[PDB]
RNA sequence: UGGUUUCUCUUCAGAUCGCAUAAAUCUUUCGCCUUUUACUAAAGAUUUCCGUGGAGAGGAACAACUCUGAGUCUUAACCCAAUUUUUUGAGGCCUUGC
């Protein structure tokens, strides 16, 4: 296999090819312009791996050209989803706590360096300097114990075979205290909706049906038309004004010509989940939010009572099955809380996702909103709903091709080596290379 | 005579007040408002008209954010409170006629429909 | 196991009992145990001669019971 | 393609039987025609999916899906309703092992679709009511209690979704027992109000009312749980033990026997302890203890999960543990076979409400005998559509005689009377289909008592009619037309857009009139089409 | 519990033939079959060792004193074992 | 050890000898602890087990069908012919 | 009964996926509108790209085994002797049939 190279190699190549004015490097001038056509892909792989405000330094695998023509970041950011949502919820908490507790927040100057100022050398200027502590909320050592060792690492439980597989970092298996702690760390970014009966008319198929017609929804998306002696007004009782969402709820019965219409899922059994406040109360007790029973009936029915002198006695080696085990532990109510929880938190185990594919704010623009809000954010929620519905509509399935693997084809050649560099050094390289 | 429907609504406690409002806005007369035993939801059993029962379900789930849930069955027939034969009452073209002459309005509309 | 024979249906009914040795008796079922030993009341021995003689209430050991037939409807 | 009826592609991998189905069809007392009704989706569909997932192995496994062996359309499979009353037939055993034959009419649960439930209910002799634990007695539950009382059938409720007591309401065991007892008491009250008869009172000790959660495939009756309890332990008589479990009955741990009050030292019932306590042990140790102390619990239950099975999510793991602990769905088979009067007995009270004449000395005894011979008669009531074809099959049950393929058919209509033979006409059987919900399989003959699809008689059968032998001196009446729970009130005026295709629209209107049993499509004096619905 | 016993219970409700230890032959409907082979039957035809027949409404034969039973062929189609 | 001695002959056609001296020939499909036997397509012989008796091979043969024999009354079994394929 | 991390290649997979969501071409319409790009907002027909699965082959290796969990001659003491079975109410005799 082609192996890793010392990280000083690409550093000296980039540094000797300074601005390509030496006569000694006049044969590599042609290759840098050739590498110009792959600068957008290098930019994409660069910014895809940006290091995540709870990280001081990220070391990325770098695929570089042997003349220093271009530096790629040969890595995909797999970020296991409960950990990523918990870390950004922790970021949300620390940022609100920092913004309220700071006398003056000085905003950065946005062209940070000057125009005639040459870019800094990475080597001295940043290899010497200490990295200035990241955000990293202080975790309770007793309450947040199964998370505290690994929570602000790069790819947290990567080198332990019990919680993930290997270093491809593709599958994860957690224990329920970990899921409970990660689920309560993410509450600032999550919702309180246990069932989707909230989304009766405000769901996806309803918005498809609204796109099919010219109808909009009061908090929903607005679209463009897709189609562009019987109904006598003396012969029709207008008893109730036909409210417009009837055309969504029952599309055939309320419209003429329902073409390209989608059917709607209209009811789920209302999930009644009693959220327990404090651990002093047991796992399952009769909560005072539930209406009592109070058995009452008219005449006692003759339900069978096999009386005495039935002489049926149980033998000695029989008991209730699991009376040896206790009725509940400290982790039972937490697991029942985990059963009604959003998609990453209702599960023990899953596949790792990319950092791109986790929308932290998606459940916020998917819900309709309390009217006291400004006009601005109402239009914004409506527009984000429009973008989501246009995503869900025009979803052609993945179209199974032959996989291409561009970077595996570059590093099979004799012109690319591979190393491991700090992300800031690669970003300074990519900027100098584009210049 | 007018048909009425029997409606059961399953709803939370403030949603019961919401159902009371919406169902009262359709000539309702709520029959029963008992809570459900062993559950934090309430059952609202009520009558409703059948000309007033076009979209009550959808309006209810709109106004309760999908918490209440309504089902409706036919069981009933009672008198429309208007005088069905009256020539003093002049009916407007489109405007919804009040309770004193709904029977005259309905008879005129069904007369113009087929029978003439 | 240690099962009962399913004979409650036949309790207090008149029965015809075929026993080993080509022996036959008739009487009313008054009870039984898991071995199929029977209590038969108003029992009558049906002698091979054809003659029948009243023997009263008796115990038949289930061991020697070949077959029984109800003379009633169950 | 003009097919939207979801993949018939007939390949049942059911457990070695193909002939055994038709052999139990020929026994005529070993067949149970049950229908399943409830207020709304109370798990009736998932439940039958669990029964079939029991039945058919090596395929028929679902992760967050399936539950569509009633839900086989595409508008049906996206709305959430089951709009059609898709029947199914299976053979599945009892606690003992004598495998019965079950014809399940899997009805809807919506108030607007009472037609389907009624038409299934008139063709089957027993009804199974599903009440959600966390709901209680509801609107359509009361309506179907009415309609079950009216058309003279056996009655059994079955409390489904009992997990919602455990995992959603999080009730204590004794409070949950109080809630279940309240549900049973309300069922008995609603029955006692309506039925003049009194020999139908349901109680868990009697064996008819069952307990079965069905996202996780629990199903026990008192007999079935006592069967499990005695199969693990020694030689307890599980019927007599099951007799003494429900209802204010306490276990004295020194005298080792069941009393009515005698330990009053804040104890619990025999049901509460023996049933609900280890059940909540299983539930809690799965949903909160899976990593810590679950295999310790499994080794005390004889449940061996493999390494790959122990790494599932909590819902598939809970379903798998409850499947390996409860096994087959034989408590349901107990409450069926002990309380469905399989159609020897079923003949008489049904025929004394369907048939126009009555008990009388020609037809009545011929029906009540119900041997697969004699004066060939039927009652088809449902009209199920094919995928592409205009033709749509009739569905009914053979009362007397048999049906052969190619045997011609006199379709006695309902506008027919005895001295008016102009309505009835003659056909010939195209094909005989018997269905496992999307598995349609052909038979050469169908004997008495069994359900059957008929191909080729579809032109005279508007909603209700009776099949008889052609040109045979057997003269008989019709069965009564269908009394409905609701009367069709909502009137809709209807007219086409383009007036050049009135005949094709009247054709399709006649087809949907024939398809739904309460659709009323008539033309009033002004010449505008009028559709009455529910 | 034995494999043949399960198959016997399966024949409950079917017409079966039974020969005793003494060679009397009983044909009719099997109502109940116990674990020990105790057999309740109805509407019987009995064929004695001399060849003569008789008719009985209701019978019950002890398992031990049964030589064998003939069951329908409807059952033949427990092939796992 | 193996338990196979019965399981080997399963599905085969088998000649079974009863305590009264009858010969039951059928397809051996199942057995149990007591040696209660399940015999498909079973016939009974009385007079002989033929080894090609030039006069005739078969006298007092009776077709029985599906037979369950109680083990109490079984004496012995030998292989009569191979399994029918069906 | 042979571990499982990891790297590369080949092949096949998208009718409920990748529980995420870009861009391009063509053909019809539009909508603004000096004209062309660059566009708007739809429809349909196609592609590219960022990622994924199943299977097979091969390598990399600081990194894992053969009286072992039981087997085709050896480890579950319990399927080992009061009527419902693996311990006989047996014993005796005689007639009929090629
Ligand atoms: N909590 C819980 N939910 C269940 C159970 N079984 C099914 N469900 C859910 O309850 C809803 C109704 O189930 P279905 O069987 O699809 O509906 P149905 O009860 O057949 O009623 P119809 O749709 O009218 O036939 C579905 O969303 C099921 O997933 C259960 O055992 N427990
Ligand atoms: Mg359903
Ligand atoms: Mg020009």
């Amino acid at each position: 296999q082609k192996e890793d190279m010392p990280p000083e190699h690409v550093r000296k190549i980039i540094r000797d090819h300074g601005d390509m004015t030496n006569r000694k490097f006049r044969h590599d001038k042609r290759v840098y312009l050739g590498a110009l056509k792959y600068m957008p892909h290098a930019v994409l792989k660069l910014l895809e791996n940006m290091p995540m405000p709870w990280e001081q330094i990220r070391d990325v695998p770098v695929l570089y050209h042997i003349t220093g023509a271009i530096s790629f970041v040969n890595e995909i950011p797999w970020v296991i989803e409960p950990v990523y949502i918990s870390q950004w919820g922790s970021m949300w908490i620390m940022m609100r706590r920092e913004k309220r507790d700071r006398r003056h927040f000085k905003r950065m100057r946005f062209p940070p360096f000057d125009d005639e100022e040459p870019p800094l050398d990475y080597a001295d200027n940043i290899l010497d300097v200490e990295p200035l502590e990241a955000i990293q909320l202080e975790l309770d050592p007793e309450e947040d114990a199964p998370v505290l060792d690994w929570f602000y690492d790069h790819q947290p439980l990567r080198d332990s075979r019990k919680y993930v597989n290997g270093s491809t970092y593709q599958r994860w298996q957690f224990t329920l205290p970990m899921m409970s702690t990660l689920y309560r760390l993410a509450n600032q970014l999550l919702t309180d909706l246990v069932d989707d009966n909230y989304f009766y008319l405000f769901d996806l198929k309803a918005f498809f049906t609204s796109k099919a017609l010219n109808m909009a929804i009061p908090g929903g998306p607005k679209f463009e038309p897709l189609v562009r002696e019987f109904n006598d007004i003396n012969k029709i009782i207008i008893r109730q004004p036909i409210r417009t969402e009837y055309k969504i709820a029952f599309p055939y019965l309320y419209n003429n010509l329902p073409h390209h219409v989608h059917l709607t899922w209209y009811h789920t059994p209302n999930v009644v989940f009693i959220k327990t406040e404090d651990p002093d109360l047991p796992a399952f007790y009769f909560d005072p939010l539930i209406n009592p029973i109070s058995h009452r009936h008219s005449v006692k029915s003759q339900e069978p009572l096999p009386d005495d002198d039935e002489e049926f006695e149980l033998p000695e080696f029989v008991e209730p099955f699991l009376k040896d085990t206790p009725l509940y532990t400290d982790n039972t109510a937490n697991g029942i809380a985990l059963l009604w929880a959003p998609r990453p938190f209702n599960l023990r185990s899953g596949r790792t996702r990319r950092a791109l594919d986790i929308p932290l704010v998606k459940n916020w623009y998917r819900e309709h909103c309390p009217a006291g809000q400004p006009v601005k954010v109402r239009v914004s929620y409506q527009k984000l709903l429009k973008y989501y519905v246009l995503n869900a509509l025009k979803h052609r399935p993945p179209k199974a091709q032959k996989k291409r693997y561009l970077f595996r084809s570059f590093k099979a050649t004799k012109f690319f080596q591979s190393t491991k560099l700090d992300w800031v050094e690669v970003g300074l390289q990519v900027c100098r290379q584009g210049y | 005579m007018e048909p009425y429907y029997f409606v059961e609504v399953q709803a939370p406690a403030d949603c019961v007040s919401a159902v009371y409002t919406v169902l009262a806005r359709r000539r309702g007369h709520v029959t029963q408002d008992a809570p459900i035993p062993g559950s934090p939801l309430y059952t609202i059993k009520a009558f409703i008209p059948a000309i007033d029962s076009f979209g009550f379900e959808t309006d209810l789930r709109t106004h309760t954010q999908g918490q209440a849930f309504s089902l409706s069955v036919f069981h009933h027939w009672q008198i429309v409170p208007g005088d069905p034969l009256d020539k003093s009452i002049v009916i407007r073209p489109l405007e919804p006629q009040p309770a004193p002459h709904l029977a005259r309005e309905f008879m005129i509309k069904t007369r113009r429909r087929k029978g003439l | 196991k240690a099962h009962p024979p399913e004979l409650k249906k036949f309790m207090d009914k008149k029965l015809s009992l075929k026993l080993n040795g080509g022996r036959h008796v008739q009487g009313i079922l008054r009870g039984f145990d898991p071995f199929m030993n029977l209590v038969i009341d108003e029992c009558v021995e049906m002698a091979t001669s054809g003659q029948q003689n009243n023997i009263g209430m008796v115990v038949i050991r289930g061991n020697s019971i070949i077959m029984l037939e109800a003379l009633e409807r169950v | 393609t003009k097919k939207f009826t979801l993949m018939e592609q007939t390949l049942p991998v059911t457990v070695y039987e193909m002939d055994f189905l038709a052999d139990l069809m020929d026994n005529s007392e070993l067949i149970r025609n049950v229908t399943l009704c409830g207020h709304l989706h109370h798990g009736k569909t998932c439940f039958v999916d669990c029964l079939i997932e029991q039945t058919h192995p090596e395929i028929r496994k679902r992760y967050d899906q399936d539950l569509c062996y009633t839900d086989i359309l595409f508008t049906e499979q996206e709305r959430g309703v089951g709009i059609k009353s898709t029947p199914v037939t299976v053979v599945l055993p009892d606690t003992k092992g004598k495998s019965y034959l079950f014809n399940i009419m899997d009805t809807p649960g919506h108030v607007n679709f009472s037609d389907e439930v009624t038409a299934g209910l008139r063709i089957s002799d027993g009804v199974v009511l599903f009440i959600d634990a966390a709901e209680g007695v509801m609107l359509n539950t009361e309506r179907l209690i009415k309609h079950a009382v009216q058309e003279r059938l056996a009655v059994t409720v079955c409390i489904n979704k009992i997990d919602r007591l455990i995992l959603e309401l999080k009730l204590p065991p004794t409070d949950a027992y109080y809630k279940l007892r309240h549900i049973v008491d309300e069922v008995n009250g609603l029955i006692s109000m309506y039925s003049t008869d009194e020999n139908l009172i349901l109680s868990p000790l009697l064996g008819n009312v069952c307990f079965s959660s069905s996202q996780y495939s629990i199903c026990f009756t008192l007999g079935s749980f006592a069967k499990i309890y005695a199969d693990t332990f020694g030689d307890i008589n599980y019927q007599e033990f099951a007799k003494r479990l429900w209802g204010d009955i306490y276990f004295n741990p020194k005298t080792r026997k069941f009393t009515k009050k005698a330990p009053t030292s804040s104890s619990q019932r025999s049901f509460v302890e023996f049933i609900l306590e280890p059940l909540y042990k299983i539930l809690a140790q799965v949903v909160g203890d899976v990593d810590t102390s679950l295999p310790r619990t499994l080794d005390e239950l004889g449940i061996h999960l493999t390494k790959e099975e122990l790494k599932l999510n909590i819902r598939p793991l809970l379903r798998l543990v409850c499947k390996k602990f409860f096994g087959e769905f034989t408590g349901f088979v107990d409450m069926c076979v002990q309380h469905i009067p399989s159609p020897k007995v079923g003949a008489k009270p049904k025929i004394e409400h369907t048939y126009t004449g009555g008990v009388d000395s020609d037809l009545g005894e011929a029906m009540s005998d119900c041997d697969p011979d004699g004066p060939l008669m039927c009652h088809t009531t449902k009209m199920y559509s094919t995928d592409d074809g205009v033709q749509f099959h009739a569905f009914g049950r053979v009362l007397s005689g048999t049906i052969h393929a190619g045997q011609p058919v006199k379709v006695l209509g309902e506008n027919y009377t005895l001295e008016d033979e102009e309505d009835s006409q003659i056909c010939t059987v195209g094909r005989l289909w018997i269905s496992v919900a999307r598995y349609h399989i052909e038979v050469n003959r169908v004997p008495a008592g069994n359900w059957v699809l008929i191909e080729g008689v579809d032109q005279p059968i508007v909603k209700t009619a009776t099949i008889t032998e052609p040109r045979g001196n057997e003269e008989a009446q019709i069965f009564r037309p269908l009394k409905f729970n609701t009367t069709s009130v909502i009137k809709i005026a209807v007219e086409p857009v383009n007036p050049s295709e009135l005949p094709k629209m009247l054709d399709g209107l006649r087809k949907v009139n024939k398809s739904y049993p309460s659709l009323t499509t008539k033309v009033e004096e002004s010449g505008e089409h009028v559709i009455l619905g529910t | 519990i034995g494999v043949p016993i399960k198959v016997l219970h399966e024949a409950e409700g079917h017409i079966v033939t039974c020969e005793t230890n003494t060679g009397e032959v009983y044909r009719g409907k099997l109502i109940e079959a116990e674990d020990n082979m105790n057999c309740q039957m109805s509407n019987i035809t009995v064929t004695y060792r001399d060849g003569r027949v008789a008719q009985l409404e209701q019978v019950y034969i002890r398992g031990s004193k049964i030589r064998f039973l003939i069951l329908p062929d409807m059952l033949k189609n427990m092939l796992k074992s | 050890g193996k338990s196979s001695k019965m399981l080997q002959h399963i599905d085969y056609r088998m000649r079974c000898i009863l305590q009264d001296g009858r010969i039951f020939i059928g397809t051996f499909k199942a057995f149990d602890k007591h040696m209660n036997l399940i015999l498909c397509d079973c016939d009974e012989f009385r007079k002989i087990k033929p080894k090609n008796s030039k006069q005739a091979e078969r006298e007092e043969k009776r077709v029985l069908g599906l037979v369950l024999l109680r083990g109490e009354n079984l004496v012995s079994m030998t292989v009569e012919g191979p399994p029918p394929k069906d």
